RNA sequence: UAAUAUUUAAAAUCAAAUAUAUAUAUAUUUGUUAAUAGAUAAUAUACGGAUCUUAAUAAUAAGAAUUAUUUAAUUCCUUGGAAUAUUAUAUUUUAAAAUAUAAAUACUGAAUAUCUAAAUAUUAUUAUUACUAAUAAUAAUAAUAUGGUAAUAGAACAUUUAAUGAUAAUAUAUAUUAGUUAUUAAUUAAUAUAUGUAUUAAUUAAAUAGAGAA
RNA sequence: AGGUAAAUAAUCUAAAGGGAAACAGCCCAGAUUAAGAUAUAAAGUUCCUAAUAAAUAAUAAGUGAAAUAAAUAUUAAAAU
RNA sequence: AGUAUGAAAAUGAUUAUUUUAUAAGCAAUCAUGAAUAUAUUAUAUUAUAUUAAUGAUGUACCUUUUGUAUAAUGGGUCAGC
């Protein structure tokens, strides 16, 4: 597969999938995934072996798992913190107990560090 | 001496049509009128 | 990422046009057609919190296909609120009064959601019975298609 | 004529090197107040040694306060997470010292559905636009 | 009085879905039939390939199943008529016949043979 | 050049009626391989190396050789916009040092009998080139912007105010 | 083939399909009318509404949004393959023709199921930490379970009093605002007011112990 | 009779969610807390309103299009 | 009906920010522009807070009932008991 004009661009994105959510992202950005990373600390870094669409302007390579050797996406780490704590409401229309519904999952953030064709 | 203008093809082959007469038009209201 | 950029031309009203005469839908589902245009769902940058849609001028909707025997037996209706003054107008009553563009209109509003953008977006649509019209400059043209 | 309007760089945290969120952590506790128990034993086990040669970009102060016992700790960023380990025994402490140590300083917020990717960066491709289509509308 | 909408015929795409459970069922009670067929080669003495590949396929004994397998009893979808997917004999209708869909669990009941004449 | 195959961003619903929807992009897959996607988008604001011009590279880069920053539009039909006569026929050089001379002195003299319109009409020659050339007497100048300020301050509060925005959008319309 | 008098049927009959010995026979299964009128009351038309029935000449283009029988391009053989056709794209050749590729998995749709994390309880496996260690605390893996009125059972928090009780104006108490901890609570910072300062932390004992419902 | 009395099953009572325009009792489905990628249920896919393309017939009444009104009459169509 | 103190609420006037004179319904929740305020790490293409553009969703609460948005019971609001 002549993959020439994503090497040539110096803009280029990526739509890899972490446990099949598509995230569209370039170099630089920072990837909100909503869950809890157990393999990764902070700090470690990620190399993305589920790439389903490489892209420029005009051109854009494709494919399910596309291989690992025409590519380079790696991912940092950086933290695991919780989005804000909620507490909805739960009741019937006319029963005076309440259950209070408590909310407050978890976060694991990424950015993405090195973007390009190998 | 022109001017930068362009213009639809849809609107340039649209044939010519006369809309027709409209009775709350004032025209028609006069005639209707004692 | 994607939504970062100039973003101006996207969110600019286009005005189209569509020549009656040279469509052969039948009345609602052209209306049904511009309903689409005037909310703006064919735009990908589309919001529903957001008036984005285009303007759309029809013309010699004189020329419009109404199907079946509609144009004697189809009746618009109106009430004030005093009992009694219920006015029920034949399409073909309603044509000669007004216009067929009223009837498209009718229809347009009615495909249309029903809120606080609803009325600007019936405003938008611009019907003629027959050809001419004030808005033929500003109907969006390309350098291309000037062949003819 | 070209003029330039001044403008600063944005940091990046992890695209060149990672600096560790996390700088500083103040275990505080009390000699007297059964509150304080657990985080006395964490103090005394060993374990904040461990956690420190885990660790050594971020110091571990250690003091000594009359009130409840606290874990403050200091990020880059300049905020600072508190979390009081009110009656909180060992294991629980430390659970608690991991989560301060594991988050970026950066305060709480609710998402919306799908906020995933946040950039800086230009559109790669352009922001659509109507004439520029590859499909005209009708 | 109270006003249950509920229309005497039944959507295209209700008919269709209806049509597809029917398949189902088939195909279920062809899938039962088949596990036995298998099991009864295995004990004879054959493989699992082998004994898919069989010509003489052995029919179930268990009286249930025989039933099932008989198209008098339980048609299959193919060979049902119209008017039996999508209607049932009512007693007490006019034209002693009412949609399916009225009938209360449609959707889990199975009632394929209705009356002979009715 | 290359011989990719070319596609739109393709939904598996209906485009014209549901084009926002993001499900349905994602839903759509394509089959492995590269593709031409062309930008359904100006390159105005953009500094993409698919948007530069062929011209503005350097003899060397590589990119020159291949075909993605596209002439899809041909001059030929485009209509000239805001251009100076100049442009349509070509600049004439055909004024001495003389008459230059002569038209400075006659600006010197009487700028509102001999106005840049006048001289420009006298000489065959850019109103602008006029300027560039002479400059009027002060004291014209400064009734000039007397004017201007008297004309200011007859206006009302809402026509100041939209002067202002005006000449932000022009400040902002340079930016790019 | 015209006129003629009934019937609105797959029971019989014929056709097609499936199962049994099998180019036949046996058994089972399926296939047989449509309009219009009759038709109707009181605040207002009343499929929820817009509205829907298609047409040459011309559209890179509409052709039911009704009723009946179906499909997920159409046809054959046994989920598959093949052919045919269509659309889209690419390349070559002279707007066509040839070659290759892809699409044929319709789609939406729940707080359903899975995945993705988090909590709790139980069952079964672990790992770390600490001298009924066959324990406890925490963390894993697999599984099952977690709507709820009347009702039963278990566990916590606030408030006040009594027993024990360091400490300190850089302290405390209360209040406001912004943070923090799976948060009726507590804590952090700033601010304001007290007060030479807790019946303070914690464990017990108790209660005039928690209020939008008289 | 939205009547009454019992029988069987379900749901409601005590059940939120999707559909049935609105809906205790119908059709699906049982909410520990999120997240939103993949299957989907009942229901739907011109617009309002999330999602659609086909095939063969029939209908010309707006019949009908999520609540089928009878005897009978007229007109046509098939079969003998 | 002790004395001090009192930024407790309901309630009134006023000022500031913001929204509001083509828009219709438990006045919230979720989405989502814009404006303003504060912030001694806004490095910003920043973060929070306030605010009825705009869109979607949304029959008060209790009691009693087979069953209540009900046009069934009860409550003018707050503080104390
Ligand atoms: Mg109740
Ligand atoms: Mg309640
Ligand atoms: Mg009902
Ligand atoms: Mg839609
Ligand atoms: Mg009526
Ligand atoms: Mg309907
Ligand atoms: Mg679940
Ligand atoms: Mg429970
Ligand atoms: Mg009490
Ligand atoms: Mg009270
Ligand atoms: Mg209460
Ligand atoms: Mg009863
Ligand atoms: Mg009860
Ligand atoms: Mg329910
Ligand atoms: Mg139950
Ligand atoms: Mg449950
Ligand atoms: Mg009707
Ligand atoms: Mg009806
Ligand atoms: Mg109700
Ligand atoms: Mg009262």
């Amino acid at each position: 597969t002549d993959t020439t004009p994503l090497k040539l661009s110096n803009e280029l994105y990526a739509i890899f999938k972490i446990h099949n959510r598509p995230y569209l992202v370039t170099e630089g950005d920072r990837v909100i995934l909503p869950f809890k990373l157990k393999q990764a600390e902070v700090g470690d870094i990620l190399n993305m072996t589920d790439v389903t669409t490489l892209g420029s302007r005009n051109y854009k390579l494709v494919g399910h798992p596309i291989n690992t050797s025409l590519y380079t996406l790696k991912a940092t780490v950086v933290g695991k913190t919780k989005r804000a704590f909620q507490t909805r409401e739960v009741t019937k229309r006319r029963n005076r107990r309440v259950r209070h519904a408590k909310s407050k999952g978890d976060l694991t953030i990424l950015r993405i560090s090195e973007l390009s064709m190998n | 001496s022109t001017r930068p203008f362009l213009v639809a093809p849809s609107i340039a082959n649209s044939i010519t049509t006369e809309a027709p007469a409209i009775n709350h038009s004032p025209e028609l209201a006069n005639a209707r009128k004692w | 990422s994607q939504k970062i950029g100039h973003s101006g031309l996207a969110f600019a009203r286009l005005w189209h046009h569509v020549d009656v005469a040279r469509d052969k839908r039948t009345l609602g589902r052209l209306a049904s057609a511009i309903a689409i245009t005037l909310i703006g769902r064919h735009k990908p940058v589309y919001h529903p919190s957001q008036d984005c849609g285009d303007y759309v001028v029809v013309t010699n909707c004189q020329k419009i296909r109404v199907t079946g025997k509609k144009f004697e037996q189809k009746t618009y209706w109106s009430h004030s609120g005093r009992p009694g003054q219920l006015k029920l107008q034949t399409m073909n009553k309603v044509v000669a009064d007004k216009g067929f563009g009223e009837i498209l209109k009718k229809a347009v509003s009615g495909m249309l959601p029903k809120n606080k953008l609803r009325k600007q977006r019936l405003d938008r649509l611009k019907v003629f019975d027959g050809s001419e019209n004030p808005y033929k400059q500003n109907i969006t043209a390309f350098a291309h298609e000037q062949s003819s | 004529v070209v003029k330039a309007i001044a403008r600063n760089s944005i940091g990046r945290n992890g695209v060149g090197a990672f600096v560790f969120p996390c700088r500083k952590i103040t275990l505080q506790f009390c000699n007297w107040g059964g509150s304080s128990e657990g985080m006395r034993k964490f103090l005394t086990s060993k374990r904040l040694d461990k956690w420190g040669q885990e660790f050594p970009w971020i110091q571990f102060e250690v003091m000594r306060k009359s009130g409840h016992p606290l874990l403050r700790a200091e990020y880059t960023n300049g905020r600072e997470k508190v979390i009081c380990v009110r009656n909180l025994n060992i294991d629980n402490v430390e659970n608690k010292l991991k989560l301060l140590k594991d988050s970026d300083g950066d305060i709480l917020r609710r998402r919306t559905k799908n906020d995933n990717v946040e950039s800086l960066n230009s559109s790669v491709r352009g922001i659509w636009s109507p004439l520029h289509a590859a499909k005209r509308h009708r | 009085g109270l006003l249950w909408k509920i229309p005497w015929r039944m959507s295209t795409h209700q008919k269709t879905r209806q049509r597809e459970r029917l398949r189902n069922v088939d195909q279920v009670i062809k899938q039962l039939t088949l596990g036995l067929h298998v099991q009864r080669c295995q004990d004879k003495g054959l493989t699992y390939q082998e004994a898919m590949e069989s010509k003489k396929k052995y029919k179930p004994r268990s009286k249930s199943l025989r039933l099932l397998n008989k198209p008098s009893v339980f048609p299959k979808e193919n060979q049902m008529s119209s008017k039996d997917k999508y209607w049932t004999f009512d007693k007490k209708a006019v034209g002693y016949r009412k949609g399916i869909h009225k009938v209360p669990k449609w959707t889990k009941i199975s009632i394929r043979k209705a009356p002979k004449f009715f | 050049q290359f011989g990719f195959p070319k596609t739109q961003v393709t939904t598996i619903y209906n485009k014209t009626k549901s084009a926002s929807n993001y499900k349905g992009y994602l839903k759509h897959r394509d089959a492995p391989g590269m593709y031409y996607q062309p930008s359904e988008s100006i390159a105005t604001g953009s500094v993409n190396s698919e948007t530069i011009p062929r011209s503005f590279m350097a003899a060397s880069d590589p990119r020159r050789g291949l075909d993605m920053p596209v002439q899809s539009t041909k001059a030929k039909q485009c209509p000239n916009v805001l251009v100076g006569k100049s442009t349509v026929n070509g600049k004439t050089y055909h004024l001495g040092p003389q008459e230059i001379d002569e038209i400075r002195k006659l600006r010197l003299d009487n700028p509102q009998k001999y106005t840049r319109k006048f001289l420009a009409a006298k000489y065959g020659i850019s109103p602008l080139f006029v300027s560039m050339v002479s400059k009027p007497s002060e004291q014209h100048v400064q009734i000039m912007e007397s004017r201007l300020q008297e004309i200011q301050s007859r206006w009302k509060e809402k026509r100041r105010i939209a002067r202002e925005d005006r000449k932000r959008r022009k400040l902002l319309w340079y930016q790019a």
